[PDB]
């Protein structure tokens, strides 16, 4: 079909400040791109038609330009209800194909995340299940990467990993990851070890249990 | 050349989509309008046969620009709505440029009258050969001003290849090219409103003086009745974004009401004399 | 004037069927198209067809010839898209919209069906209380959680001793994993609160009139 590609994947602003975002064509799409904004569990509402035509009720911040290849959407002001995700659609050729996403999010100051570790119950010991939480929870920002060590060694096969979005107070992020293993496996170990990877420390933050001593 | 015609007219807001096959019908309207063509064509034939006996040929010059109005408005028909998708867009130039060079003469000779009325009135100017000099130049600047400004989308001034340029009442023509073309209109107006409020202060000099002349220059007003409407919804085409003003899908009523002023002009400029009255005695 | 009444909440086994259904109101339904988009957190925004309500005719992508079936009944002025064999790709929220006045725009939208594909019968949570590793804490706040794994079908609600303390509280949403969902919630408290005090963990699974109480003893 035809891709688009848009960018930027997503952008953490403060109110007030400009964003222009972009959206290119692998063909020659004319002036048929849209322009559309999404909020959680609603319908894409429709921002820009045309090369730029603001449909009724877009305020003047929203401002749209393009033509063929390269096209772009910008906000002269960031203001609050701004905050959601944005995509661009070709409408030329059905198929009609959209871009990926852009999420318009809430800046604030940098925020270390305070992991807790959680051994497995003894009521699910006696079921034969074994699982292991990691709590990570109010950091900013989002960009966290959480390994499982287990005697050293990276598990990735069996995880949940939950989120929350920005905070009601905070504006941070939280994350629940859930390593389930065998009874007969964790029984088989002894170092456990979630491992979380931030922008606010260089080293790793460790927090981890040794199941034999306790 | 069906796809050009496809892109513009799913830009405009006429066809809906890539998949919709077009079905613009009335089958009431479009056998009315043909019923109005079908009087204009006959009002304005029954002149030109009448005259035989300077006089006559101003009237005649514009029952010719009416008849051939009531001609192109009838081809007009018959090829749009469900028919237009099988024209070129080269076609298509034909179609609605025939209607800009019959109408353009026929509100080129509506000042053509005015300037006549008053030229033979209170000053004989020594400029003018008056006799045939004047009568030849001024039908001919109608006709090739006309022509001129109706054939000037065809060779190159149109929206092809520039989308946002174009028109939602005329898909391929020029929105610079309408706002050349109300300019000119209201040029058009305002000349001939000066000079037939002039032409009835020119008569006002030394049975009685019960002066005909105010009462027949608001009945021929009804020009302005007529033909404004029609340049409100050019200004809103201009002056509109796309699709965003609804009023200009209905403008084919707006386009007959500048055509039942063809329609109007053998009732308003044939009062004279009452030939018809003599015409069918039997 | 111009709404698009879609019939939502959908929950369908795998290898059945599905019919959905966007219901127009406000205008001439047969002189614009019908179009339905597929929304996914990892493929983002798929089309899937589209159709004309006079004359049934319809265009699809090839991805979905074969999944996707599209109605159109102008005496209702409802259109109908039927998925058939799901798997646990095709559950996402599935939208429809019109090209308004032309697909230049696309200025009116449905609401959504969410499409859900699990294959277990309701099935009441395991609560397990997450205590921590008997190390008593050299930090000045204690975090302490509790385990919700392994229930069907979704709304479930959990408070911390019935309600009386929510200060810091992060209840974290589930996740669908191997037909089943599972939720997580943790606690916040100084050291000085736990275990001097009693903190349980009170859930209750509606569906299943299911509500067990865990509390969260040391070790
Ligand atoms: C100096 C004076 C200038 C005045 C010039 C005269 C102005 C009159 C403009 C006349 C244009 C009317 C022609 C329009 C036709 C359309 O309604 C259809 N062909 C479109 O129908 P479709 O096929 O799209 O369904």
């Amino acid at each position: 079909d035809i891709v688009m590609t848009q960018s930027p994947k997503s952008m953490s602003m403060s109110v007030g400040e400009r964003v222009t975002l972009s959206c290119k064509a692998s063909e020659n799409v004319g002036i048929f791109v849209s322009w559309y904004q999404q909020k959680p569990e609603q319908s894409p509402k429709l921002l820009i038609y045309g090369a730029s035509n603001r449909y009724t009720g877009v305020p003047d911040r929203f401002t749209g330009s393009g033509s063929a290849t390269d096209f772009t959407l910008t906000l002269s002001s960031v203001q609050a209800e701004d905050l959601a995700d944005y995509y661009c659609g070709q409408s030329y050729n059905y198929p009609l194909t959209f871009g990926a996403g852009t999420k318009l999010e809430l800046k604030r100051a940098d925020a270390a995340p305070t992991v807790s570790i959680f051994p497995p119950s003894s009521e699910q010991l006696t079921s034969g299940g074994a699982s292991v939480v990691c709590f990570l929870n109010n950091f900013y920002p989002k960009d966290i990467n959480v390994k499982w060590k287990i005697d050293g060694s990276e598990r990735q096969n069996g995880v949940l990993n939950s989120w929350t979005d920005q905070d009601s107070k905070d504006s941070t992020y939280s994350m629940s990851s859930t390593l389930t293993l065998t009874k007969d496996e964790y029984e088989r170990h002894n170092s456990y070890t979630c491992e979380a990877t931030h922008k606010t420390s260089t080293s790793p933050i460790v927090k981890s249990f040794n199941r034999n001593e306790c | 050349g069906q796809e050009t015609l496809r892109e513009h007219y799913q830009y405009v807001g006429k066809l809906a989509g890539r998949l919709k096959e077009a079905s613009e019908g009335s089958t009431l309207t479009t056998v009315l309008f043909l019923v109005i063509c079908s009087f204009i064509v006959l009002e304005n034939l029954m002149v030109l046969i009448a005259i035989w006996k300077r006089m006559y040929f101003f009237i005649g010059n514009l029952a010719l620009c009416d008849l051939l109005a009531g001609i192109a408005y009838k081809v007009n028909i018959l090829m749009s709505g469900k028919k237009t998708f099988s024209l070129s867009p080269t076609v298509w130039f034909l179609r609605e440029g025939s209607m800009f060079v019959a109408l353009g003469a026929s509100t080129c000779s509506l000042l053509a009258i005015a300037i006549e009325r008053h030229l033979t009135m209170i000053k004989m100017r020594p400029y003018d050969a008056n006799k045939r000099h004047r009568v030849f130049l001024l039908i001919g600047m109608c006709w090739l001003i006309a022509f001129t400004l109706g054939a000037l989308p065809i060779l190159g001034w149109n929206c092809l290849h520039n989308l946002p340029d174009c028109s939602t009442i005329l898909p391929l023509y020029s929105k610079k090219y309408i706002a050349f073309c109300i300019s000119i209109f209201t040029a058009i107006l305002v000349t001939i409103v000066i000079l037939y409020a002039r032409i009835y202060f020119l008569v006002k000099s030394s049975e009685r003086s019960m002066a005909l002349l105010r009462t027949v220059v608001i009945v021929v007003s009804v020009f302005i009745a007529c033909w404004s409407p029609l340049f409100i919804l050019f200004l809103i085409d201009v002056a509109c974004r796309v699709q965003a003003c609804p009023i200009l899908f209905k403008a084919q009523w707006f386009i007959v009401l500048a055509v039942l002023n063809s329609a109007m002009n053998p009732v308003i400029y044939t009062l004279a004399s009452k030939e018809m009255r003599r015409a069918f005695f039997r | 004037d111009v709404q698009l009444q879609q019939s939502g909440a959908e929950l369908v086994r795998p290898g059945a069927s599905v019919k959905l259904s966007c219901k127009a109101s406000g205008y001439t339904f047969t002189d614009y198209e019908m179009h339905w988009v597929k929304q996914t957190p990892v493929h983002g925004l798929e089309w899937i067809g589209a159709i004309d309500p006079e004359t049934g005719g319809t265009a699809y992508s090839q991805k979905f010839k074969g999944k996707a079936t599209k109605t159109a009944d102008k005496s209702s002025s409802t259109a109908y898209m039927e998925l058939r064999s799901l798997t646990s790709e095709d559950s996402a929220v599935y939208y429809c919209t019109i090209p308004y006045y032309s697909n230049l725009r696309f200025a009116y939208w449905g609401q959504g069906t969410l499409v859900t594909v699990s294959s277990a019968k309701t099935t009441p949570p395991s609560v397990y209380p997450l205590a921590p590793g008997c190390g008593d804490t050299t930090g000045s706040s204690v975090t302490l959680g509790c385990l919700v794994k392994g229930y069907f079908p979704e709304s479930v609600t959990v408070t911390w001793n019935s309600g009386s303390l929510s200060s810091s509280v992060h209840t974290f949403p589930a996740l669908l994993q191997s037909g089943l969902y599972t939720m997580s919630s943790s606690v916040t408290v100084p050291s000085s609160t736990w275990p001097s005090q009693t903190v349980t963990c009170s859930v209750a699974h509606p569906a299943s009139s299911t509500t067990v109480d865990k509390k969260l003893e040391p070790s």
